[PDB]
């Protein structure tokens, strides 16, 4: 039942959802 | 490539492809000469773009 799909320390990543 | 495909499946076993994401025009289903029929019964066929 899919409706949707696309394909395409040292490093901080942020991220907001 | 759901209209011009070379091979489709039988009428009791049907390919269902789910269109989505994408632009909705339908004037290639309008001025080809290629269809044999073509008929809108819910929605009216010049407001679809």
């Amino acid at each position: 039942n899919c409706t949707f799909e696309y394909v395409s320390f040292k490093n901080l990543r942020e991220f907001v959802f | 490539e759901v209209f011009n495909a070379t091979r489709f499946a039988s009428v009791y076993a049907w390919n269902r492809k789910r269109i989505s994401n994408c632009v909705a025009d339908y004037s290639v289903l309008y001025n080809s000469a290629s269809f044999s029929t073509f008929k809108c019964y819910g929605v009216s066929p010049t407001k679809l773009n």
